[PDB]
């Protein structure tokens, strides 16, 4: 079998096959609702549009960030980026697919926790694993040591690893990201 | 024999011969064989063994003593020169040899060996391949028949015709040896039970292009020929079919110090057409050029001159124009000039850039492409995100990588789309049924600086090993269900598939190899650290490397069918990874020239493509061999040895090393060796009768009394309704009695 | 055949093969331990850094000096230092080669015994022999007389010699050296 690299991150989510060159599928990860009422019938409009559709319909609902800054603050609709994700994005039953996980630093273990609740109970993944961001960013960069600066749109933290070794006391965590650029 | 003409007697001497022959003294007790110094045993005798102390007189006239823990006998003269060596009395490592050797002594080239054949290539004209042999041969069955190649043709012929399934012929040799010929005179007695030349044709072609210099040969041959010769619904020749199979990349780029590359180049920079390098702007200097001269410049193997005018004229006389071979010779000419790029790092940026252009320019207007194009694509590669396109960086390394892997997969696609065409010409229009395969590979090369290369090599002469020893299994359960006599139903393929297990299994030194290049700091002592941690005790065959006569290096220490084999760690990180760049495919797919049509196709709801950055040389050669396999195994197979008498051209000489090398790396001390745990010796009651019933002078209670009275113990033998089976030691015996008895 | 020449000393190991004009490997005599975690997988590190080797990763370690004063106080310490010294700096095996052991003035007996018993139990040296730190300095002086100062890493003795006549009453040690020096 093959395994599946998914990467939740925050404002976009990107996943892939492993032992792939680039993430197959990248949308933002945003879940719209309708908010006006809709006068015509037949057409049927579905109560929740997810990922990259909810971009084309922006004008008409409002959109909502599941996850504030790493920490899930709304987990139904993870659920719901999770199963679009797996099945509309990639198509594929993570049945029978071992799922790799990102997380950042220092975050609660609540999160770790329900998040692999999810996968082991809601899509019976077979396997799955927790990394962190910047032993990830430090492994695709070809090096084995050195200080990395990872700055998405949720949090910007820094780790230090020297000769594959990591400082835990030295990890420093800042709140500051696009997010806050943007507002 | 009188149907056999003149050329019977190097098929089978006659009854009379052999009679004459049969009574000449030897003493069971003390003419046993010895160890030698000079080779590995001599004939000698015995004068006593006093203790752990002996005197043995061998033929130059030594008194070498030996240990006792390491003697053993030797052929009785009633079983000398037996045509079979599963029949041989007592199966030892070097009675094989000599009795091939004093069977090629009184010249018989062909001898069975159960369910192999060894051909020695006499070096004398024989009337034994005249076809009024072929003629009159037909008719007779493989039992029967004294022991020669059309023996085994007509059985695998009478099986296609009969058992209506495929069947295969698989030979095993050295290039050189005699090969070619004797798969032309294979061919021309497939074509007398009814394209030959067609073959002879076009078979330079592929020699030129995939042959090179070794240490061992001078004309070495490395990718897996197999040619499929399919016949009429009738049973009559109709077609043949060409395919090759697990060519080697490495040799292009990476050459050892003391072999060259592939003859293509070297036939290039010949000087007797001065039109193509002129035309090309090719250095006369092969020095000059990155690529060829880090190998052995030149030997004197082959001369290079008119093999080239002879492979351009059977092109001219091919079903093609002469602007294809001059695409050919161009295009061979930009691979060349791959080595000459350079790259340099940048102001303040990791990134690489090139500081000459010359020679990519003169690469671009040979390909027809653009420089400028070209050196983005290999600086800065586009690739694919979602639905946009990104551009990614790349060091100095990783282009140079890019480069070489380039260079590999075009003359990959040009090897490909070449053996293509020659299939397409070959092809006629009869329908294709039951087909005949014949299988050409490398033999299990054996070197002092063992490297990956070999590695791979004796990789898949293992895997083909053990699929000859599950074969030989069924045909042995085979026999044992149609006799009755069922015992020992373990497979013998697990005893081998330990060793296969410790390579492509996950985990094993394959797999291993393959991940540690992905990791972008791995060096060869954290890959041999690795090793040792992952396979050193954990593991029944992976062990410490031997220091023997000032071997130069030795890492790791395999077991194999063959023997003891190291191999070297230094230099295998670097040759394994075989990176592409998409974005030079399509700029060659965008191309104005034909080599859009080699690189043609190259790299959601299921998807497992390999990234091009994940991809090794190790992969594609397992996916390789997988899919061999995996057609290989749906065809009946047959298995011709061939074995170079002696390192020099003078007929009769041997040298016992060299046979002994060639039957370990053949197998057959493996095949007895299989016998040998079994009961191998197997005689009919009737002959029994008429040799051993004298011994106790007076049909199943006849033959227990007689056996009661030997005091032969039950676990010895097995008795049959058809045959009785004896063990060696019983044989020993009852000569011996009869001996005394007489 | 050759004789080898393993001087433990405290602080740093030299040894060489007899005959020679100088030492042939010398290096800090300390054992590492990572003292972190380790993020990066596949790597595979080891569990302990001996000899030369520790001193480029001072960063990530933990060193302990396996001799305090002279005595030897970790053991399995100092079979690692002996097995590299054996192995990797002089690259020879101790099968076939008899060794020169060197050690201070008044050191404990159990130290001396127990070297004695697993030099020839665990390398299996067909021979060896231990000799004072001070009557080789005196050798290699040129002299037959005078006393010796032999300041070292671990302590510091003085031993007088009158023609070739050592005089044990009046050996002097002093437990002050380079160590305490350096605190
Ligand atoms: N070219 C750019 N210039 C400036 N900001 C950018 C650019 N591209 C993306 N961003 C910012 O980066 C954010 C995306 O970060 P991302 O890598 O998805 O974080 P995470 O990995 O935590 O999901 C967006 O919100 C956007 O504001
Ligand atoms: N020139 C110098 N200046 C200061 N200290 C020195 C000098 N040379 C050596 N040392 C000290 O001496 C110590 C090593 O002494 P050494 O004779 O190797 O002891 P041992 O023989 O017990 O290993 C080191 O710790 C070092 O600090
Ligand atoms: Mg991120
Ligand atoms: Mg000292």
């Amino acid at each position: 079998t093959t395994a599946l690299v998914c990467d939740n991150g925050s404002g976009l989510v990107k996943a892939g096959f492993a032992g792939d060159d680039a993430p197959r599928a990248v949308f933002p990860s945003i879940v719209g609702r309708p908010r006006h009422q809709g006068v015509m019938v037949g057409m049927g409009q579905k109560d929740s549009y997810v990922g990259d559709e909810a971009q084309s319909k922006r004008g008409i609902l409002t959109l909502k960030y599941p996850i504030e800054h790493g920490i899930i603050t709304n987990w139904d609709d993870m659920e719901k980026i999770w199963h679009h994700t797996f099945y509309n994005e990639l198509r594929v039953a993570p049945e029978e697919h071992p799922t790799l996980l990102t997380e950042a630093p220092l975050n609660p273990k609540a999160n770790r926790e329900k998040m692999t609740q999810i996968m082991f109970e809601t899509f019976n993944v077979p396997a799955m694993y927790v990394a962190i961001q910047a032993v990830l960013s430090l492994y695709a960069s070809g090096r084995t040591t050195g200080i990395v600066l990872d700055s998405g749109d949720g949090v910007t933290h820094n780790v230090p690893i020297y000769e594959g070794y990591a400082l835990p006391h030295a990890i420093m965590r800042l709140d500051l990201a696009g997010r806050d650029l943007t507002d | 024999m009188a149907v056999f003409g003149a050329a019977a007697p190097y098929l089978r001497k006659s009854e009379k011969e052999r009679l004459e022959a049969q009574t000449r003294p030897f003493d069971l007790k003390k003419d046993v064989f010895v160890p030698d110094d000079k080779q590995e045993f001599v004939k000698a005798k015995i004068v006593s063994r006093e203790g752990g102390k002996v005197t043995a007189e061998t033929e130059y006239g030594k008194t070498v003593t030996v240990k006792e823990d390491q003697v053993m006998q030797q052929n009785p003269p009633k079983f000398d020169k037996i045509e079979d060596m599963a029949m041989l009395t007592f199966l030892h490592e070097p009675a094989v040899l000599y009795n091939l050797k004093d069977r090629y002594g009184s010249w018989m080239i062909y001898t069975y060996s159960g369910l192999f054949c060894v051909t020695v290539n006499p070096y004398k004209w024989l009337p034994v391949y005249t076809p009024e042999v072929v003629a009159a041969y037909r008719g007779k069955k493989r039992s029967e028949a004294p022991p020669h190649i059309f023996s085994i043709s007509d059985n695998a012929y009478q099986y296609m015709l009969t058992d209506r399934e495929n069947q295969s012929i698989l030979i095993t040799g050295e290039s050189g040896a005699g090969k070619t010929v004797n798969t032309k005179r294979v061919i021309q007695y497939f074509a007398v039970i009814a394209l030959e030349d067609q073959i002879i044709q076009a078979n330079p072609a592929l020699e030129a292009f995939g042959n090179a210099k070794t240490v061992r040969n001078d004309n070495s041959s490395r990718f897996g020929k197999f040619i499929r010769i399919h016949f009429g619904a009738t049973g009559k020749l109709a077609s043949a079919d060409i395919e090759t199979y697990l060519l080697e990349k490495s040799r292009v780029i990476f050459q050892l110090k003391a072999e060259r590359d592939y003859h293509i180049f070297y036939q290039i920079l010949s000087n007797k057409k001065p039109e193509l390098l002129d035309m090309l702007l090719i250095t006369n200097n092969p020095y000059d050029y990155a690529f060829i001269s880090q190998g052995e410049t030149t030997v004197a193997s082959i001369d290079d001159a008119e093999e080239l005018m002879a492979t351009d004229n059977a092109f001219d006389v091919l079903g093609f124009t002469s602007e294809e071979k001059n695409s050919m010779y161009k295009l061979t000419g930009a691979i060349m000039h791959f080595g000459n790029m350079k790259f340099k790092l940048k102001q303040r940026e990791e990134q690489a850039e090139p500081d000459g252009t010359e020679e990519a320019d003169k690469s671009a207007y040979l390909m027809g492409l653009n420089s400028a194009d070209l050196l983005k694509g290999l600086c800065h590669p586009r690739v694919k995100v979602g639905n946009e396109y990104v551009t990614k960086g790349q060091n100095v390394q990783q282009v140079i990588y890019a480069t070489g892997a380039l260079a590999k997969a075009v003359y990959e696609r040009m090897f490909n789309w070449m053996v293509t065409r020659i299939n397409a010409t070959l092809e006629t229009k009869q329908p294709r049924q039951y087909f005949i395969g014949v299988l050409d590979i490398a033999g299990f090369e054996i070197f002092d600086f063992n490297s990956f290369e070999q590695l791979c090599i004796n990789f898949t002469n293992e895997k083909l090993q053990q699929f000859f020893n599950h074969h030989m299994f069924v045909l042995e359960q085979e026999e044992y269900k149609k006799e009755g006599i069922e015992w020992t139903f373990i497979d013998f393929g697990m005893d081998l598939q330990a060793c296969i297990d410790l390579i492509e299994k996950p985990m094993g030194i394959m797999s291993i190899l393959e991940e540690e290049c992905m990791f972008p700091k791995a060096t060869d002592m954290t890959f041999k650290a690795k090793l040792f941690d992952n396979h050193l005790g954990k593991s029944a065959n992976f062990q410490k490397p031997r220091n023997i006569k000032g071997k130069p290096e030795a890492h790791f220490s395999l077991i194999h069918y063959a023997g003891i084999v190291d191999y070297n760690i230094i230099g295998w990180l670097q040759k394994n990874k075989d990176p592409l760049n998409e974005t030079v495919v399509g700029l060659y797919q965008k191309s104005s020239l034909k080599l859009l049509s080699t690189l043609f196709a190259n790299y959601g709801k299921g998807k497992a493509k390999k990234g091009s950055s994940f991809q090794t040389v190790s992969a594609l050669h397992r996916e390789n061999l997988n899919k061999l396999m995996t057609n290989l195994r749906s065809t009946h197979p047959h298995f011709v040895r061939c074995i170079i008498p002696n390192e020099t051209k003078s007929p009769g000489v041997m040298d016992n090393p060299l046979v002994m090398h060639q039957l370990r790396c053949n197998g057959v001390l493996e095949g007895i060796r299989i016998c040998r745990k079994g009961f191998p010796n197997r005689i009919l009651y009737g002959d029994f009768r008429q040799r051993y019933r004298i011994l106790n002078p007076a049909s199943r209670k006849g033959a227990e009394k007689l056996l009661s009275s030997l005091d032969i113990d039950h676990n010895q033998y097995k008795f049959g309704h058809t045959k009785v089976f004896f063990k060696a030691g019983l044989l020993g015996l009852l000569e011996e009695m009869r001996d005394e008895r007489l």
